[PDB]
């Protein structure tokens, strides 16, 4: 699965969204376990999300420290941030993401582990 | 190693939305009728290597029927679909099956009852029995909640490869990589993203 | 049953 | 550049067609997509059929000759009668001559099955048009041609197979009852010659491809042929002996014998019974010797998926279940048939072990059939004691969690098996419980499945035997919990201990101390952080409250008060660690008990003590949020208010009419709060726009309103004192919910307002005349405008709107009589607007309103409003119904369209309309409505279907009008009309079928 040489820092169930600004519409991308994976050899923490049942990747990017977690106008359990290099479906395309969780606690906790991992990528 | 899959059924049952959920992961809320056929390559990762599906997403609207049974030629597997919220869709399953097996005499076929995510279910499970005599595999499925949405492709893959112990495995995850000439543009797309509300805020996820 | 009622009353799933 | 074949002014490039075709089939990408939009446009060309004789003669691509036949199929189907009589014989001879040419070239007959099968079907489409009136020699010449080649005879079995299908199996929707009956009669008159060819080929051998194609046509014949062709020949002997040995024929032969098990059989003739027993004997014998014995592990064979095994076992399951559900009585009397009967059931026992859900549901339906017969029919149950013994284990080991329907069926079979033998079922359940304790078969899935089977058979053993049994289970289940180590493994057992006790209320109602212990331990589990234990405790609590509620309201001996009071005193401490949804279930469970207290003032005392906490929190927020109403933006304040209301909904749900005093305790401030919450919902939209309706601040506010309406809807739907509802509840409700709904933006109008008005009108509508009249003034026009632009926007308002108009038409119909004439027109436009919806939750409702509205006008008698209604809207309702009936886009509602149209036609042929339907100048005076109706309809159908002759519209309308009293025939006449408008040249004599 090419995940052995890594460590699990945070795990949460989520529904991932992407923006289609050409249509002004949110489009789902995946539902499954959103994991934070710290590289044992490079200490880099990435996001790796796989869809349930089919186990297909829908998110694969570095938790970059220059990323900012803004709220969505109609949600207290979601975060909207812009990604500049996601390699889920191939080349490092850039996406405007939104990730939603089951409750507000998991979302606020997600912002915690997301700003922690933002620091480990500065080292 | 790709296989041709014809997807047939009454208009409005969920054929196109089903395929988009497997391609993009999105759920299309709008009904836009298919014109003739839409061919899509769809890849699944199994413990016996990858398997590819050339999904011929056909049109159940008769006015948009296109080649009709011409699309079924050389199909190696098939999915008949109907809508459990519309009895006339299960009623037309004998027709859709009849037109199919005349071209594809001996292929694995899955019968699917979509939209089981709706309370007012009109086609009750005890009424669905057409698959028994015709040797078709049945699944209650739903493209909105993904209930059993992997099952029809897992059964066909077991039937086309010949391994009853075939299972979908996790695709290997590579490493992700790491200008101000586009920051004002990426910010321009974020200001609109925030002010566009997320769909289905009353859902579980 | 007064004895059975105490077997289930005491029952600890933390052991 | 590929779009050149679309220019028909030139000649066709056959080689370019073969490129365009292969680019679509074998190609990919955008070149494949463009190749399709051309091949489709080529096919849809109304003159493309003229080039089919080039493609079929000159092309080398088999997929081109397929599409050529597709164009021919369209031409033969829809315009065959518009053809000059010359072409009809050129096409017929070209297709016949082509099929002959492919049977001669074995390279074609072998490697091009698709093109041959397509050709045979196109030949059948001609037979549906020309045979036998213009082709009487077809069947005799078909038989002579069959003795001249194996490839022809085999292909002739394919033509007859498709022919029998198109005539007897798929003709109801596709052809008229006249033309259908014509071909059924034509094939019966010539079948004796067809069966001769079939039986000869089956007996003379020898090519397996010819044998199978022959057997496949026999399967279609068994749908309709007289029984003598099966029982008065020697063909059952061949199906059951000769053809069950070769795997090529085995599959189709089994399907044929499965059909033979369902023919027309005089159950008085002692010889046909021997035939029905004999072919079953032979079949089970060839299976035992040539396939697999009765002891073979069929669960393992199915799991290996070798070749066709999973379909043979599927078909063997269908054959045995079909035969034994109809003929096992023939085997139960004779003692020389006892072993055949049992072996047959032993095969089913093996199949029942196969891990295949749809296969299991099949055999389970037979077991249901059998064990119900052994429960009622005398002397039969002892024949199956060994079959039933194994069946108990089969079901105990595959008990599903309580598909919801698979469980009820499994329980029903398992309950029957307990009545047939209590002693054997105990031994199986306790020994399985023992094998869970030694650890051999121990698993989470396996202990739950066993716990469900034990819980499913409650109430079928004597209260004494059940008592002994439950205790043995509770003992062993507790001992299993001391055994296992780990909260996870112990919670799995401890949860099953609660499912079992929740399943035995008869046991609990006789032992108070044990029941009291169980409830108190359930309360303790409500402080258990383990995932799934709090919901386990809350579900089991209310589950046992439902069946033992009497023991919670009466004063049990050795207790100082009824236990309901003890639950109320500690309810805060009991429900302290539960989620808000679990608290509502707990409060709902208490309402179940309080409803048992028939002492009124004592039931009221309990209700006040139960609602103590949500009332103290209610008065607090009533005060601290009425001055000043700033807290309604604070989320925590909104969430407390919703939970207070949702608690009232919980209790009102289980107490119903016994809830009125608590509703009165909060009613006037709850409606005030409904107002104050509406003020900020509108103030937030004016400050942040329509996006505020998505913000959680407003979504929480709109939740309070959605729950306030839901509490009122719940009580009124269940109230007994309807007078108090009218004179206390309806008055402030309308003056709180209607103007807010009317003067709000469409994106801020709660669709439950319409639902709440529907329940108000459903209960007390006949008592609120001006109330209904006021409800329409505020919700009719403004909601109709929200939905009268497309079938999509505001789907919830769309459904509740027509639910509300429906009940108003049923109850307070006088409210539409008091509508302004301009507003009554919108009411008619809305009803027809519902016809066009594909959404059946709107289409059926709209069709119903029209049907009831017409009856509501018929009851008014010969009065001006009724006459002006028929003058204005009668022919609108007729034409609108005809539109949705013929446009082929509303086929789901054909029955109600037919019913409504029949009511409109009958209203004229019984003179139930007083005034003439027409204008004084457009038709001579004295002309009846029966004539002007047959003229309006004739004109309307000609302008909408110009391809119909004037003689078709006449015969159709003639038959249709004189059948407006027989719905099954009326409906059939519409189906014949719908068939004839898809083609040209329909026979007007086809409407004389009845
Ligand atoms: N509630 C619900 N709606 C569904 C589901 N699947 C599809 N739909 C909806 O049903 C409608 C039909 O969409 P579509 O995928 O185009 O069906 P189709 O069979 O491809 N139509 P056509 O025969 O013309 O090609 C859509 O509005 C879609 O949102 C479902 O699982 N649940
Ligand atoms: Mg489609």
């Amino acid at each position: 699965t090419m995940e052995e040489d890594e460590e699990v820092l945070y795990k949460v169930r989520a529904k991932l969204f992407r923006f289609d600004a050409d249509a002004k519409e949110w489009k789902e991308r995946g539902t499954g376990d959103c994991k934070f994976l710290k590289n044992k050899k490079t200490n880099k923490v990435r996001i790796l999300m796989r869809r349930d049942k089919t186990l297909k990747i829908c998110a694969n990017h570095i938790i970059a420290p220059e990323y900012t977690l803004k709220p969505n106008v109609g949600s207290d359990r979601s975060w909207v941030y812009a990604c500049t290099a996601d390699i889920a479906e191939g080349e490092a395309e850039a996406f405007t993401f939104a990730i939603r969780f089951g409750s507000k606690e998991n979302a606020d906790k997600f912002k915690e582990e997301f700003e922690k991992a933002q620091e480990i990528n500065k080292k | 190693v790709q296989f041709k899959l014809v997807l047939v059924g009454d208009g409005g049952t969920g054929k196109t939305t089903f395929v988009k959920r497997h391609l993009t992961g999105e759920f299309e809320k709008k009904y836009v009728a298919t014109l003739g056929v839409e061919v899509h390559p769809l890849v699944f990762h199994t413990n016996r290597g990858p398997i590819k599906f050339n999904v011929w997403d056909t049109a159940g609207q008769e006015k948009f029927g296109g080649l009709r049974d011409g699309y079924y030629i050389q199909a190696q597997c098939a999915i008949i679909m109907f809508d459990v919220t519309s009895r006339v869709t299960y009623k037309n399953v004998p027709n859709w099956h009849r037109d199919l097996v005349r071209v594809c005499e001996n292929i694995p076929i899955v019968l699917c009852g979509n939209k089981v995510d709706i309370k007012d279910r009109k086609v009750k499970a005890k009424s669905i029995v057409f698959h028994r005599k015709k040797n078709l595999q049945y699944y209650d499925i739903s493209a909105k909640s993904n209930y059993n949405f992997e099952k029809p492709f897992l059964w066909l893959a077991r039937k086309l490869i010949g391994d009853p112990n075939l299972e979908f495995v996790a695709m290997p995850a590579l490493a992700p990589p790491e200008d101000p000439a586009l920051a004002a543009q990426y910010e321009h797309d974020l200001e609109v993203a925030q002010t566009t509300a997320l769909p289905d805020e009353d859902d579980d996820l | 049953l007064n004895e059975l009622a105490l077997k289930l009353a005491g029952l600890d799933i933390n052991k | 550049s590929m779009e050149g074949i679309l220019d028909f002014s030139n000649d066709l490039d056959i080689a370019l067609l073969d490129q365009v075709v292969s680019t679509f089939y074998q190609g990919s990408g955008v070149q494949q997509k463009q190749a399709q939009e051309i091949l489709t446009k080529f096919q849809d060309n109304p003159d493309a059929w003229q080039k089919a004789d080039q493609i079929l003669q000159f092309s080398t691509n088999p997929q081109s000759k397929f599409i050529a036949l597709s164009i021919l199929d369209k031409l033969i189907t829809r315009k065959w009668k518009l053809l000059p009589n010359d072409h009809r014989i050129g096409i017929r001879n070209f297709v016949v001559g082509m099929i002959i040419s492919m049977c001669q070239d074995d390279e074609v007959f072998k490697t091009q099955k698709n093109l041959i099968n397509k050709s045979d079907l196109t030949l059948v489409q001609i037979l549906k048009q020309e045979w036998p009136q213009n082709w009487p020699e077809f069947i005799p010449e078909l038989i002579g041609s069959s003795s001249s080649s194996v490839n022809v005879c085999e292909n002739n079995m394919i033509v007859l197979k498709l022919l029998s299908e198109e005539v007897f199996d798929f003709s109801a929707e596709q052809m008229t009852q006249a033309k259908a009956l014509h071909l059924k009669n034509s094939m019966s008159k010539e079948f004796e010659q067809i069966f001769k060819l079939c039986f000869q080929v089956l007996e003379q051998g020898s090519s397996s491809s010819l044998i199978v194609a022959t057997l496949e046509s026999l399967l279609r014949y068994l749908h309709w042929i007289p029984y003598r062709y099966i029982y008065e020949t020697n063909i059952l002997e061949l199906l059951s002996t000769k053809f069950m040995t070769s795997p090529d024929t085995r599959a189709i032969t089994l399907k044929c014998l499965t059909e033979v098990s369902n023919l027309k059989i005089p159950q008085d003739n002692d010889l046909i019974k021997r035939q029905t027993v004999l072919f079953f004997q032979n079949t089970l014998q060839q299976i035992a010797t040539s396939v697999m014995p009765v002891t073979a592990d069929l669960k393992a064979t199915y799991a290996n998926a070798n070749g066709n095994d999973q379909s043979f076992l599927q078909d063997l399951a269908m054959f045995l279940t079909t035969y034994l559900a109809r003929n096992r009585a023939l085997l139960e009397s004779d003692e020389s048939l006892r072993e055949l009967l049992l072996n047959a059931h032993q095969y089913l026992i093996q199949l029942s072990k196969i891990e295949e859900r749809e296969l299991f549901k099949t055999t389970l339906d037979y077991w249901h059939n059998l064990v119900a017969d052994l429960f009622y029919e005398p002397l039969k149950k002892h024949i199956y004691e060994e079959i039933c013994s194994q069946l108990r284990l089969v079901i105990i080991e595959n008990m599903v969690r309580p598909t919801i329907q698979l469980y009820k069926s499994e329980r029903e079979v398992l309950v029957y098996l307990t009545h047939l033998n209590v002693i054997d079922t105990e031994e199986i359940m306790i020994s399985k419980l023992a094998r869970q304790i030694d650890g051999s078969e121990w698993s989470w899935h396996n202990i739950n499945t066993l716990s469900w089977a034990i819980g499913s058979i409650s109430g079928t053993m004597s209260e004494d035997t059940e008592k002994r049994f439950v205790v043995t289970v509770i003992k062993d289940l507790l001992g299993l919990c001391e055994q296992k180590r780990g909260k996870d493994n112990k919670a799995v057992v401890a949860s099953d201990i609660m499912y079992v006790v929740g399943q035995y209320p008869r046991f609990l109602k006789a032992h108070w101390n044990f029941l009291r212990t169980v409830i108190l331990k359930l309360f303790k589990f409500m402080h258990e952080t383990h995932e799934g234990v709090q919901d386990m405790a809350c579900d089991t609590f209310i589950k046992i409250v439902q069946k033992c509620k009497y023991h919670f309201v009466i004063q049990q001996p050795r207790e100082s008060e009824p236990f309901i009071q003890t639950i109320i005193r500690d309810i805060q401490k009991t429900t302290a660690d539960l989620q808000p949804q679990q608290v509502h279930t707990f409060y709902k469970a208490c309402g179940i008990i309080i409803s048992e207290e028939r002492s009124v003032a004592e039931r009221n005392r309990l209700l006040s003590d139960l609602m103590q906490l949500p009332n103290m929190a209610w008065d607090t927020i009533v005060e601290q949020s009425t001055a000043n109403p700033t807290l309604l933006l604070d989320s925590e304040t909104v969430k407390i208010i919703a939970n207070i209301i949702k608690t009232n909904v919980a209790v009102c749900t289980s107490m119903g009419a016994d809830f009125y005093p608590q509703l009165g305790h909060i009613y006037y401030n709850m409606l005030q709060l409904y107002r104050a919450v509406s003020s900020m919902i509108s103030a937030q939209v004016a400050a942040e726009g329509l996006i505020a309706t998505k913000t959680p601040k407003v979504r929480g506010l709109r939740t309070i309103k959605k729950e306030i309406l839901k509490l009122v809807e719940t009580y009124i739907s269940k109230a007994r004192n309807l007078d108090d509802v009218v004179k206390v509840l309806v008055e402030p409700l309308l003056n709180a919910v209607l103007e807010d709904y009317m003067n709000n933006v469409p994106d801020a109008r709660d669709a439950e307002v319409l639902n709440c008005m529907t329940t108000v009108v459903e209960k007390v509508g006949h008592m609120i005349p001006q109330g209904v009249i006021l409800i329409l003034q505020s919700v009719f026009e403004c909601t109709l405008d929200m939905i009268n632009k497309d079938f999509t926007e505001y789907p919830e308002h769309r459904v509740e709107f027509y639910k509300l108009l429906k009940v108003i038409n049923e109850k307070s119909f006088a409210a539409f009589l008091e509508l302004p004439p301009a507003a009554f027109k919108l009411f008619v436009d809305a009803i027809c607007w519902a016809f066009k919806h594909n959404n059946r939750d709107v289409e059926v409702n709209g069709l119903q309103i029209a049907l009831d509205l017409v009856k509501n006008i018929e009851r008014m008698g010969n009065v001006p409003f009724a006459n002006e209604f028929h003058k204005n809207y009668f022919f609108i309702f007729v034409s609108e119904t005809f539109f949705v009936l013929t446009d082929s886009d509303h086929k789901s509602g054909f029955s109600k369209q037919a019913l409504l149209l029949m009511k409109l036609i009958s209203l004229v042929y019984d003179n139930k309309i007083s005034v003439p339907l027409y204008q004084e100048a457009e038709v001579p005076q004295g002309t009846s409505n029966q004539v002007y109706l047959s003229q309006y309809l004739a004109n309307m159908l000609s302008n909408a279907f110009p391809h119909l002759t004037s003689e078709q519209i006449a015969s159709f309308l003639s038959a249709l009008t004189k059948q407006c009293k027989d719905l099954v025939v009326f409906k059939g006449t519409l189906r014949d009309f719908l068939v004839q408008i898809k083609e040209v040249g329909g026979d007007p004599t086809d409407y004389l079928f009845a």
